[PDB]
């Protein structure tokens, strides 16, 4: 999950050599759907990529702290004199093939967390275990092999 | 912040000044202001619940202090003394909370306490029922002014990916 | 579990990496997202109960729902995205990427059909190519609005014999909905061929989907500098008509509008004013906005999103709301202790009037923070005593 | 000057200085 | 106009080491 | 002859250079195989005789596995699952030895520039970890006091990138192909301008602008390509070109080979 | 209402789930583990004995 | 358990063939091909070449599931001209391509190496 | 914990470059972004690690075991 | 831990009423975080300072 | 023996762009026949209009059952492709209005056309046909 409430799970691995990749090679460490963004509302997910960009490219550490004033314009500007696309858009290469992409796509790093909510503590599953005892069923617990 | 009314200097104004200001970071990088030593000359003043149905509040100390980015009474008591520190402790991680949703934020404070990273230092020592600590935490490249003083910079939660918020056609 | 689906049967393929794999399609009339849900498996013993399992619990004989007479099934975000990306009259396919997506189509017969241009080149249209998966002998009308069976805006809907001729796809067409795609071809031909039709349709638009890629960010949110300021000044301009109702209020002549109490009034007259305002910015915000816009191609593409999520991304928020009534005065004569006392003009009393991209003033994150305390509130007390009525 | 104003900047010099003299489990420890 | 985008301190802890 | 290269500048660990006559599945593939498929040597297996620090077990396994190794020889041997032998010959592999000591009263660094070739080495140029700064040192591995102690042996195998990530020499990659977009596959996602809101290409000046105003040309062919190849420097930049391209077409030729045999 | 009306059972299984759009809707996916821990008794006819036996 | 690890992603089939050979019953003159052990980095290779070829009529190839590292590929061509020929003069095609790039490269690096 | 070696991302090796980097921001007064521009980690997915990574080991380091 | 560490608790009894201190009020400013609360029969009733 | 099923001449009055980026709208009256009229779809980026450009436009139901198609022999072609600009398409639609004048409706992939005409109301088309502009 992130800092914004978009917990989620990963479906797929995949390598570089499929993996989408940019001209510098920047290749992604991952990818969530674009549906994600609206109806949740979560612009500042957005801010924080952007501004984060910046801040990596300018090693000056960014801030991002409730009620100042800082705006988006105020990134864009600088991030576009650091030479890249003013509102952190990319051309970006099907790894597959190698072809352009057509549409150029939002990239950046940002911040997550990995969650305590590991599937290897919820698989579970049992044919013919052992039994209670005052009313003779399947007994309760996933460490106790139950049903 | 307590604000006097009459200054020689004409309208109003709250009474720390600059030189005071000067004296708490000399202090600081000394590695003899405390808090207390600014208390006890009346300039910042602790206020319960209640008198705030008798007292009036600036929000930034310029707001009404003199006489294309965002959208923004001449009786004022008291200023407060920075607006971000009405948040918590897990709502002042949230880059930019400003800037979305409120249920969001509630979401978000919510599952930050399931987060892992460290907990504490000692942690080879301490015996316990069950720990979780990442290989190489990392300090997040968003932060905010309160994690510095929430430790957050010492002890991070997460790690900083490359992402890209695309469709790859399946999952 | 609560109505007539979320026990259905399923064959099982067996796959690696621990964890269960189903069908984005089906994903709705189990209601359950990825974001760490869990499902319940349970394995017949017996000859008995795997037939009648499969002949009545089997997922492709409950496409229509029985409980509210239209399919509850239907394609979804991603495909919806990339169907009506697909099928625009603006776009073309090539010779090597059509023989791809053709042998994706896995019941295709082996016959390529002409291309729409032999022009100098060999293109094909998106509509042509989907036609494909559509199987023969299906007809479908729409007519909405415009559509003189000349189109110009490319709205409605025609299929001749499993072959569109013209029309924009999108949910009206293709996702649950009376008139439906889905509801015809599992009324007319069989209630298993649909099965088959989303796979057919699902396999190929991704694919396509993947080899052109879609994203949005920032810039589709952010607006254009005249129609901000023209957002600004309607804004300014309902303050003034505020101003100046509360100055007849202040001046005790008003019209004490019947069947109504005369602070009931004031605010009657207050709101809708402030509601009036919302809509109007975020009417020009929209009819601003540009056809390269991606939450606008998501928002007219069916899926995720809305008008009134646009509205409060770039425009304004709005008037924050506890129970109907506006925000009350807690402490006592003002809202908050930031104001003199005995105020009424809507940014004392809760009108957020910023945007999220330029973010709140503290005092509208409160009211905000409010708003949605209530609807968490309200969601927490409704599931337990809906339940207990259920049971 | 040591008498001007203070540009909204500042205050976290004040925030450092309550947070050195309190702690955050102050209110338990007292 | 400069908009303040990230922190600072040791131009000030100079500023006062030889305002002092 | 068919597929001309042109090198624009070159270094000791990045070549950068232009392919022209040649489609674009070839460039992509070629681009792929460097990335993923070329054998190298990396260390594998490590058994700990005696662990003191505060580092992890794993972490030193996993942070060991990661130092790049001196893989130029590396087809003189061949793979321990292919091999006549049993249990690491020294005709398969190559074994690893680190000491390390808490001696001063200061933290004590442990450099990859410690641990030390101990098997037979067969006049092969092989195992011996990379040094790229101009300070001796390797790169970092674990940090001691005045106790602790680490007796640790090694072992490297074969091994590719496809499986994992250690048996990488790509570590980085670069491509590019008609900056102009005259080729039309993109078109710029804007508010005012294409031409303003984006920045110009690195590459834009060596084809020439698109001449502003004459039609579409449809006919056209996607050619000359913009590689950048940056080692990391387990084996030298033209090393790996040369040798992905070798082993591509050594993958073609075995599926052709498989096939005349059926 | 926790015995008779409901109650524990037996041949089931837990996990998460993901998507993906390489299965039709009357397919699922199931790890092996799954498949390895349930089971499913058949009755040995003329039909199966073969493949029955190589099975066992 | 049983569940697979990343030895059957690239070793090829293990008391198994390269490919199978199964014709099609759909057209005239086509056959599918299943190779395992590959995918992307060298089906879109072979697809393309072999479309670049003017006697085939029709050359795509698919990877199912991305758990699997097999794919396969559909030829069909105008008759007399035998599919295996094509894929094999497609294969050699490739092979005196890119060993001609190989040449190339290091007559242009030994060049690039001053003296 | 120690720097990583090789970026997740890229998978140039970083590990060398940590003390160094120290050393530019010790005696060499340099500012950060500089120093890394000079140290030479031209793109950006490398250059995160180096600049955020925290140095818990020798916060670990200062117990006396055995 | 430090989130746990500052955190309040209320009693009220079996269901009880909507504008009952479940919603968050106008005195809490600056003295309870208006962000923070677990979702589900404690909305409203666990909150941090 | 697959002869023109139906040839003439067309002078574009205008052109709507269509506010797309490689489609328009294109409407011709014919300078022989006065009541003949034309709507019709372009992609435009192969073949760029503009007003008072004359056309020439032709039906031709085949080039001399059909199987798959083919790429495109490059052998001599005794056909009717001697043109600039050939699609092909489907009818959908016929239409009488004013008791004289036909319409027909003849769908391409997603892009539409239309005629009008009351000589050849039998000779006039038929289910689907291709389409030939030259220059
Ligand atoms: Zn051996
Ligand atoms: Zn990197």
């Amino acid at each position: 999950a992130s800092r914004h409430g978009q917990k989620g799970t990963i479906g797929i691995t995949y390598r570089r050599e499929d993996m989408p990749f940019t001209a510098e090679g920047i290749v992604p460490d991952l990818i969530i759907n674009p549906h994600a963004i609206p109806s949740r509302m979560t612009v500042a997910h957005l801010i924080e990529c952007l501004l984060s960009k910046v801040a990596a490219l300018s090693g000056n550490e960014g801030d991002a702290s409730p009620f100042t004033d800082i705006t988006v314009e105020g990134i864009s500007k600088l991030l576009r004199e650091h030479g890249y696309q003013s509102r952190g858009f990319e051309v970006m290469y099907n790894g597959h093939t190698g072809k352009k992409l057509m549409a150029q796509i939002f990239f950046g790093p940002t911040y997550y967390q990995r969650l305590r909510h590991m599937v290897d503590d919820k698989i579970h599953a049992r044919a013919r275990g052992p039994m209670q005892v005052l009313t003779r069923q399947p007994v309760e617990g996933r460490s106790r092999d139950g049903g | 912040f307590i604000v006097e009314d009459d200054e020689s200097l004409g309208h109003k104004e709250l009474k720390v000044r600059k030189g005071h200001i000067a004296k708490l970071m000399a202090t600081e990088y000394q590695d003899e202001y405390t808090w207390s030593s600014l208390l006890n000359e009346g300039l910042v003043e602790y206020i319960d619940a209640e008198e705030e149905e008798s007292i009036l509040i600036a929000m930034q100390p310029e707001d009404l202090e003199p006489a294309a980015k965002r959208i923004r009474a001449t009786t004022f008591t008291h200023c407060e003394i920075h607006p971000s520190m009405i948040l918590g402790v897990a709502a002042s991680i949230i880059p930019f909370p400003d800037h979305n949703q409120s249920p969001r934020n509630t979401y978000q404070s919510a599952m930050g306490k399931q987060a892992m990273g460290v907990f504490l230092t000692n942690y080879n020592v301490r015996m316990d029922t069950m720990a979780n600590i990442l290989y190489y935490p990392q300090k997040p490249l968003g932060t905010t002014r309160a994690m510095e003083y929430l430790k957050f910079r010492e002890l991070p939660a997460g790690q900083n990916a490359i992402v890209a918020i695309a469709c790859y056609s399946g999952y | 579990s609560l109505h007539k689906m979320s026990m259905m049967a399923h064959r099982v393929k067996v796959i690696p990496y621990s964890t269960f794999r189903l069908n984005l399609s089906v994903t709705s009339p189990y209601n359950a997202d990825f974001d760490g849900d869990e499902m319940n498996l349970h394995v017949p013993q017996s000859e008995e109960t795997r037939a009648e399992l499969s002949q009545l619990c089997a997922v492709p004989l409950q496409i229509v729902s029985p409980q509210s007479n239209k399919p509850c099934m239907g394609i979804v975000q991603d495909t919806l995205c990339g169907i009506r990306k697909l099928t625009l009259r603006d776009t073309f396919i090539e010779l090597d990427q059509v023989l791809n997506m053709l042998y994706w189509v896995p019941d295709w017969d082996g016959v390529i059909p002409t291309p729409a241009i032999i022009k100098p080149k060999p293109l094909w249209s998106g509509k042509q190519i989907l036609s494909v998966a559509i199987p023969n002998g299906i007809h479908l009308q729409r007519f909405d609005e415009g559509t003189t069976l000349l189109s110009p805006k490319d709205n409605g809907m025609l299929i001749i014999d499993g072959q569109i001729i013209f029309g924009v796809v999108e949910k009206k067409t293709v996702g649950s909905s009376n008139g439906g795609l889905i509801h015809v071809v599992t009324r007319e031909k069989g209630p298993q061929v649909c099965a088959k039709l989303f796979g057919n349709i699902q396999k190929v638009v991704n694919f396509w989907l993947l080899h052109n890629g879609f994203s949005t960010g920032i810039g589709d949110t952010i607006a254009d500098g005249p129609t901000m300021r023209e957002i600004t000044e309607t804004i300014a301009e309902a303050k003034k008509k505020v101003l100046d109702v509360t100055k007849e209020a202040q001046a005790n002549l008003l019209t004490a509008k019947h069947g109504m109490t005369l602070r009931e009034s004031f605010e009657d007259n207050v709101v809708r004013f402030l509601n009036e305002a919302r809509d109007k910015a975020g009417r020009l915000a929209e009819v601003n906005l540009k056809d390269l816009n991606n939450v606008k191609q998501m928002v007219m593409a069916g899926s995720k999103g809305s008008f009134i999520n646009i509205a409060q991304m770039s425009a304004c928020v709005g008037q924050q709301s506890v129970e109907g009534k506006r925000i009350a005065f807690g402490f006592v004569d003002r809202t908050l202790p930031h104001f003199s006392k005995d105020d009424y003009s809507p940014e004392s009393k809760g009108f957020v009037e910023n945007s999220y991209l330029r973010g709140l003033t503290p005092q509208e994150f409160f009211f905000h923070a409010m708003g949605g305390r209530e609807g968490l509130i309200d969601t927490a007390v409704k599931t337990a005593e809906t339940g207990y009525i259920q049971r | 000057d040591e008498s001007a104003p203070i540009t909204a900047e500042d205050s976290w010099a004040v925030i450092s200085a309550f947070f050195r003299e309190k702690g955050l489990v102050s209110q338990q420890l007292d | 106009t400069n908009a303040s985008p990230f922190i600072k301190r040791d131009r000030m802890r100079r500023n006062f080491l030889r305002m002092r | 002859e068919g597929p001309q290269v042109k090198i624009r500048e070159a270094s000791k660990d990045n070549v950068d250079f232009i392919l022209s006559n040649v489609d674009l599945a070839m460039a992509n593939s070629l681009r792929r195989v460097m990335i993923a498929e070329i054998p190298t040597l990396a260390i594998d297996s490590v058994e700990v005789e005696t662990n003191t620090t505060v580092l992890a077990d794993e972490f030193i396994a996993h942070r060991l596995g990661l130092i790049p190794l001196q893989s130029m020889d590396i087809e003189q041997l061949e793979y321990s699952r292919d091999c006549f032998c049993e249990d690491h010959c020294d005709k398969c592999s190559v074994v690893l030895t680190l000491q390390a000591f808490g001696e001063s009263e200061s933290t004590t660094n442990v450099y990859s520039k410690d641990l030390v070739i101990v098997s037979n080495l067969m006049g092969r140029n092989i195992g011996h970890p990379i040094i790229q700064d101009k300070e001796g040192n390797g790169v970092l591995i674990c940090k001691l006091r005045k106790g602790q102690e680490l007796k640790l042996t090694c072992v490297a195998k074969k091994g590719i990138a496809k499986e994992h990530a250690k048996w990488g020499p790509a570590a980085a990659i670069e491509f590019e192909y008609d900056p102009w977009n005259k080729l039309k596959h993109t078109d710029y996602w804007y508010e005012q301008d294409s031409a303003k809101e984006w920045p110009q290409s690195k590459n834009c000046e060596y084809e020439d602008p698109p001449n502003e105003g004459d039609p579409f040309d449809y006919k056209a062919q996607a050619d000359t390509f913009y590689m950048n190849v940056e080692s990391v420097g387990s084996i030298p930049v033209d090393q790996v070109v040369v040798r992905g391209i070798d082993t591509l077409q050594k993958k073609v030729a075995s599926i052709l080979l498989a096939l005349t045999q059926m | 209402r926790g015995n008779l009306m409901g109650k524990r059972v037996d041949f089931s299984a837990r996990t998460v789930i993901s998507g993906d759009p390489n299965l039709e809707l009357d397919q699922v996916g199931v790890p092996k583990s799954i498949a390895k821990t349930l089971t499913y008794p058949e009755v040995v006819t003329p039909y199966n004995i073969d493949r029955l036996t190589q099975l066992v | 358990m049983n569940a697979p690890d990343r030895f059957e992603l690239f070793l090829l089939g293990e008391g198994e063939s390269k490919l199978k050979i199964d014709p099609d019953t759909k057209a005239p003159n086509a056959v599918v091909i299943t190779f395992e052990k590959e995918d992307h980095t060298l089906g879109n290779l072979i697809r393309a070449e072999l479309l670049n070829d003017r006697k085939v009529l029709f050359a795509a190839y698919k990877v199912e599931h991305p758990f699997f590292a097999r794919f396969k590929l559909r030829i069909q061509t105008t008759e007399g001209y035998d599919p295996k020929d094509a894929l094999k003069n497609a294969c050699n095609s490739i092979i005196n391509k890119l060993g001609a790039l190989k040449t190339n490269f290091e007559t242009e690096w030994n060049l690039q190496t001053l003296a | 914990m120690i720097v990583p070696v090789r970026c997740f991302s890229c998978g140039k090796v970083v590990g060398d470059k940590w003390e160094s980097y120290l050393n530019l921001l010790q005696e060499d007064e340099l500012d950060e972004g500089t120093a890394l521009s000079r140290l030479g980690l031209k793109r950006y997915c490398c250059r995160r690690m180096i600049l955020t990574h925290v140095d818990l080991i020798e916060k670990f380091l200062r117990y006396n075991p055995l | 831990t430090l989130s746990h560490l500052r955190r309040t608790n209320t009693p009220i009894g079996r269901d009880g009423k909507l504008a009952k201190p479940r919603q968050l009020h106008n005195t809490h400013w600056g003295l309870v975080c208006p962000a923070e609360t677990p979702e589900g029969q404690a909305c409203g009733l666990v909150k941090n300072l | 023996m697959s002869n023109t099923l139906f040839d003439d001449i067309f002078q574009v009055s205008e052109v709507d762009p269509g506010r797309y980026n490689k489609v328009c709208r294109i409407e011709a009256a014919s300078t022989t026949q006065d009541q003949c009229k034309l709507t019709l779809d372009i992609n435009v980026e192969l073949f760029p209009v503009a007003a008072q450009d004359s056309l020439t436009v032709t039906i031709a139901s085949s080039l001399n059952a059909t199987r798959s198609w083919r790429p495109p022999q490059a052998g001599d072609r005794s056909l009717a492709d001697d043109y600039d600009y050939v699609m092909y398409g489907t009818a959908y639609k016929f239409e009488e209005v004013s008791k004289d004048l036909i319409a027909v409706y003849y769908s391409f992939g997603g892009l539409l056309m239309r005629l009008e005409g009351n000589y050849r109301n039998l000779n006039n088309l038929q289910e689907n046909a291709y389409l030939l502009i030259r220059r």
